[PDB]
RNA sequence: CAGUCAAGCGUUCAUAGCGACAUUGCUUUUUGAUUCUUCGAUGUCGGCUCUUCCUAUCAUACCGAAGCAGAAUUCGGUAAGCGUUGGAUUGUUCACCCACUAAUAGGGAACGUGAGCUGGGUUUAGACCGUCGUGAGACAGGUUAGUUUUACCCUACUGAUG
RNA sequence: GAGAACAGAAAUCUCCAGUAGAACAAAAGGGUAAAAGCCCCCUUGAUUUUGAUUUUCAGUGUGAAUACAAACCAUGAAAGU
RNA sequence: GCUCGUAUCAGUUUUAUGAGGUAAAGCGAAUGAUUAGAGGUUCCGGGGUCGAAAUGACCUUGACCUAUUCUCAAACUUUAAAUAUGUAAGAAGUCCUUGUUACUUAAUUGAACGUGGACAUUUGAAUGAAGAGCUUUUAGUGGGCCAUUUUUGGUAAGCAGAACUGGCGAUGCGGGAUGAACCGAACGUAGAGUUAAGGUGCCGGAAUACACGCUCAUCAGACACCACAAAAGGUGUUAGUUCAUCUAGACAGCCGGACGGUGGCCAUGGAAGUCGGAAUCCGCUAAGGAGUGUGUAACAACUCACCGGCCGAAUGAACUAGCCCUGAAAAUGGAUGGCGCUCAAGCGUGUUACCUAUACUCUACCGUCAGGGUUGAUAUGAUGCCCUGACGAGUAGGCAGGCG
RNA sequence: AUACUGCCAGCUGGGACUGAGGACUGCGACGUAAGUCAAGGAUGCUGGCAUAAUGGUUAUAUGCCGCCCGUCUUGAAACAC
């Protein structure tokens, strides 16, 4: 009848990829994860051992764990009406380090140099991100960009 | 396309009389007078000179510009037939039976008579209408001339003439029987 | 929703016939410079015009003027709404989008 | 309502690499403001490689008519869209202002073909005044020398339900 | 059941009459598909009887067209006004023959019509046979015998007073 | 593909191309090239104790699987597995 | 109810960062299908020749090659969206001779957890937050059905079965005449105003309004869901491309027909053209041919190709799509809802005015919830008196205040 | 000059509905003075009747609405019980 099995309807989700089979390069494995690291889950369909599930394919999570050849990884997985903890022990193949939380602590970082620049001055560095404003006033010339009139072009078959 | 303004020209003869009120034509000439209704048409007139008259349509339809031609015509024919008359010859033709056309009076009305059409036992009687005079015209086997001046009338007839005079259960291809309109023309023609 | 660029005249107009500020959770009608000094003094709003001008030359606390006050119940225009159907766009002929500038006609007529 | 037409110039957004793009220009008849920037980047979207989120309005403005109390004749060129295929149509016709003739050419196009305003495009108006131009019947009618006809039927309006006399249609 | 296009048939000739290969459709008189109503029951097959309706017209009225000479036919139009039978066999619907006829057209009305009939059939219980089953028994297989209730109410109808 | 003597389109086949068009017990899909294929050498980790985890999930069971701990082993020069 | 009191939040956006293999696309890219068209040693399907013999010699499918795009794929794909989707946007945070350890390191190198330090009026996007964290316990339910959408089987079904959803059930109200589900909008009791959807000839409240067209039907048409119509047609009518010309004049009808050397091509039954091939010698002109058709075979036997007079300035061919018509046949009598309507009261379109829902605005009152005020010498049993702001649909079901 | 848009904390009218609250309290306006006011909710004047006149109930008539309850059911006025 029906088949619900763990690796079902993931055909091309561990599909490796167009010219990329094969032995996989050794920065993955150089990588190094400490407990709290933000990680990216993309199974690599070449290594079979650890391989996270299809659901946590493309799910990011949170290092809690540390072992040998692989990793803990903190999920929250939606059942129902609520949240439930799940916790993953992925190899660092299918493990990668995400570079959402690495922007944010560049941003820190930045945000922490402002303000010792304010420390230093006081100049209103205003530190929290603002969304993309509505344009400002601005004054367009027409010196060699005098206005091009357009018309609607009329029908043609062109087969 | 509401075309704004079509006029034709009615030529009128050095001797008839156009007489238009609202819609009723009358026209008097040497030979009598023809009365025609027009009150359908919705067409204005207009006289130029006494030898001419404007028919005229503001804003019609394609449809309203083709009647005004056709009232222009019929006027045209009323003037014709007052100033030299319609007269129609229709042939008698039969293959074995001869028809027998007389003329005759029930109650005084000159009704046509055919007889012996095909050799049957029936006589076909047709009336004629007012202004319509029947000849038996001599120098020609089988024709009759039916003459007038409302052309309309004359011409009917002979059509009635021509409608009772039809085969049945017949080929017509063959069974060629029957009394045909053979001449439309003028009483006095080449005068 | 219906919504374009408010002018000074149709946000004063909507703010002193339908301003009600939130106070405590209550909706309060505003109707004196007495409470909209008390609930927004800490930004300097000290009255129903500087609550205006903060709302029209949107200021650095217009988040806060806009919270305090309360969300504007309008009558349905008295002129109509001048389309046939509302759920259509306003390009469409019909009242719902950007009426850049026209928000200021219906918005009075309602208000 | 009633049809205005609007200058309507356009640009790409200014990029550091290209700045100051070509800033291209359009007539747009529209019922208003609002309409004619929608119509205007409608076309640009069909013309170039641009829309209103990639693009900006530098300029807005009523373009009256010149001389709107004075008989023209118009040269439509439009592109429509029937139930079946696109057609492109020219119709000549008579008015004494360009937005005023848009607006009985919509009117036309929707009474002749069912076409409605989405799916028309008015390729182009152009104002001739001399004739042997005119190449329409319905217009070189009224283009006669010395021309005058009469209003027969004249129905007139009662605003009183009952009327004591039988009524004339004289005019 | 009806169209559209015509490769061909029709000695010549696509369209008098047909018409392949394709293709567009029409109420459901078939039969399916479905399972919405009814299982504190809407009496079932046929026939008989009787009324009415539809038209996709068999005849009759009047016409058009033919590969319509005449007779006889055939194809169409307006047309349901008016008719559309008697029998052998079968419970039959359909059949199929004998005839008459102007013609013996096709259908609907809760597959019209059982408090209208009938009860031949189907469809309880009796019984026989064949095949099947160890058996009890089964078999839209065949045979034979097998209770057909009530209106006096309201409407409708038909007549009758007032 | 060019090849030997019987010998042939399909033995024995030396080179040249060869991204896997082969093979991997079986169905299909994924995966794999100094290998996960084919040969060769060694072997019994198909071992012990008990936990944690993923899938189906009620986050119950069953089945299967994942990463460790503490042992005891195999293999390898070793890293490792 | 408990613990607290505006935050250890959010069916939302933004910014940053992942994941996907559907739509589309592609097949002179893999797999698999698939139509045609040049040249190839016949040891390498089947067919004749110099002749007792084959590489000194040609055509028929293409086996096998040549890179030429004819067309495709739910179980094919290099590419690859939209929508949906994981995470992050801080005080449990960001940076320092350090302190712990039996883990780890060659090694106070790491790992984890920290003591001591620097961060304020912006504590690190937007919007909101009619309170946030739940604890216990228990009812009913566990037949569902219907939308626009994606979609499977089926010819299809008011069929059967699944998609982020919204509804009916469980729900009245205004509109769709009528209708569980459509549109509008959800409901305390009243009053004014304004509206939605739908409408304004009368039924019927509201313009027999205004404006431009189209349409005449001897079955008109009349507003979504929805209560049906098609292919094919029509000098019905309306609106939309090219060719000949337009002072070198553009159709239809009434009347005329034609030259000189040319009179060369079939058996001995017949061509200036009719079952027939070679095409270039000269001509003053307002009209004239080695040649364009219906079966006496031969000049005479019925037309023309440039043509001419007539109260001469546009016609001819194909096609497209609007309304109308044909296509268009079912049973009791009959339904744009009815009457009726024809420069409409029909169809397309465009201003505007007007009508009216239990909706919206504003008032009164009822109740519920909540946030508060209130210790006063008597005349008040302090949820007593009072200020309030918001809200009110409801089956199954729960709970509370009451009435008998 | 007029259109057409926009603004006026611009002026002048014609109608309708409502009048909650009830012992000083507040915010304001008026030549900046005691006072006044249209400023935290209607008062002033006047008439008729004092009764079935208003109103309640009740029966009918009229206009517009209104299907028979209970039940099972996706769905009941049901030609379902």
């Amino acid at each position: 009848g029906k088949s619900h099995g763990y690796r079902s309807r993931t055909r091309y989700m561990f599909q490796r990829d167009f010219r990329k089979h094969g032995a996989v390069h050794l920065s993955t494995y150089l990588k190094v994860y400490k407990v709290g690291d933000i990680v990216d889950i993309k199974a690599n369909g070449s290594i079979q051992k650890g391989m996270p599930h299809k659901f946590y394919q493309g799910k990011t999570g949170v290092v809690y764990n540390v072992t040998k050849s692989s990793v803990g990884v903190i999920i929250n997985k939606m059942v129902g009406n609520r949240y439930l903890e799940k916790r993953l022990n992925l190899r660092v193949e299918h493990i990668k380090h995400s570079k959402c939380r690495q922007e944010f602590l560049e941003r820190v970082k930045a945000n922490a140099a402002k303000r010792a620049e304010a420390k230093a001055q006081g100049v209103a560095v205003q530190l929290k991100r603002q969304p993309a404003q509505p344009r400002e006033s601005r004054i367009v010339s027409t010196e060699g960009n005098v206005p091009q009139t357009l018309a609607p072009v009329p029908y043609e078959t062109f087969i | 396309m509401k075309y704004i303004q079509t006029e034709q020209q009615i030529e009128v003869p050095e001797g008839v009389t156009v007489s238009i009120k609202s819609r009723i034509v009358k026209v008097v000439g040497p030979r009598g007078t023809l009365t025609k209704n027009l009150k359908h048409i919705d067409v204005t007139f207009t006289k130029v000179n006494n030898q001419l008259i404007k028919v005229a349509v503001h804003n019609g339809g394609r449809k309203h510009v083709a009647a005004l031609r056709t009232v222009k015509s019929l006027v045209d024919n009323m003037i014709t037939g007052v100033t030299k008359g319609y007269k129609y010859k229709m042939r008698y033709v039969y293959a074995h039976f001869p028809i027998n056309v007389n003329i005759v009076e029930k109650d005084g009305a000159k009704f046509i008579e055919v007889r012996n059409f095909l050799g049957d036992k029936k006589i076909r009687n047709v009336p004629v209408r007012d202004g319509v005079t029947i000849e038996f015209s001599t120098n020609v086997k089988d024709e009759i001339v039916l003459s007038g001046n409302s052309v309309e009338d004359v011409s009917q007839n002979a059509a009635d003439l021509q409608q009772i005079c039809r085969v049945r259960n017949k080929d017509i291809r063959k069974f060629l029987d029957g009394i045909y309109v053979s001449h439309k023309g003028f009483i006095t023609e080449d005068l | 929703v219906a919504y374009g660029y408010p002018s000074y005249s149709t946000i004063r107009q909507l703010v002193y016939k339908r301003g009600f500020g939130k106070i405590n959770k209550q909706r309060v009608p505003l109707s004196d410079n007495a409470i909209i000094e008390a609930n927004l003094g800490k930004y300097g709003i000290l009255s129903i015009d500087d609550l205006i001008h903060e709302i029209i030359t949107v200021g650095p606390h217009f988040k806060q003027a806009n919270n305090f006050l309360w969300p504007f119940k309008l009558s349905n225009p008295s002129g109509g709404w001048g389309v046939p159907r509302k759920f259509k766009h306003f390009i469409q002929g019909g009242s719902f989008g950007n009426r850049e500038e026209f928000i200021n006609k219906l918005v009075k007529s309602m208000n | 309502a009633h049809f205005k037409e609007y200058q309507v110039i356009g640009r790409r957004l200014p990029t550091e690499s290209v700045p100051e793009p070509k800033l291209f220009r359009m007539r747009i008849f529209a019922s208003n403001e609002v309409i004619a920037k929608s119509r205007y980047w409608y076309f640009l979207q069909k013309l170039h490689k641009v829309k209103k989120a990639s693009g900006e309005i530098v300029s807005i403005n009523q373009i009256n008519e010149a001389h709107p109390t004075k008989v023209k004749n118009f040269g439509v060129w439009v592109r429509y869209d029937s139930r079946s295929g696109t057609h492109n149509m020219y119709k000549e016709i008579r008015d004494v202002s360009r937005v005023a003739a848009v607006e009985t050419l919509y009117q036309d196009m929707a009474a002749r073909h069912r076409a409605r305003f989405r799916s028309i495009h008015i390729l182009k108006v152009a104002e001739i005044e001399k004739t042997a131009d005119v190449k329409r019947q319905y217009v070189k009618q009224f283009l006669t020398k010395d021309l005058k006809f009469p209003l027969p039927h004249r129905v007139q309006k009662s605003t009183k339900t009952f009327s004591y006399k039988r009524p004339s249609t004289f005019y």
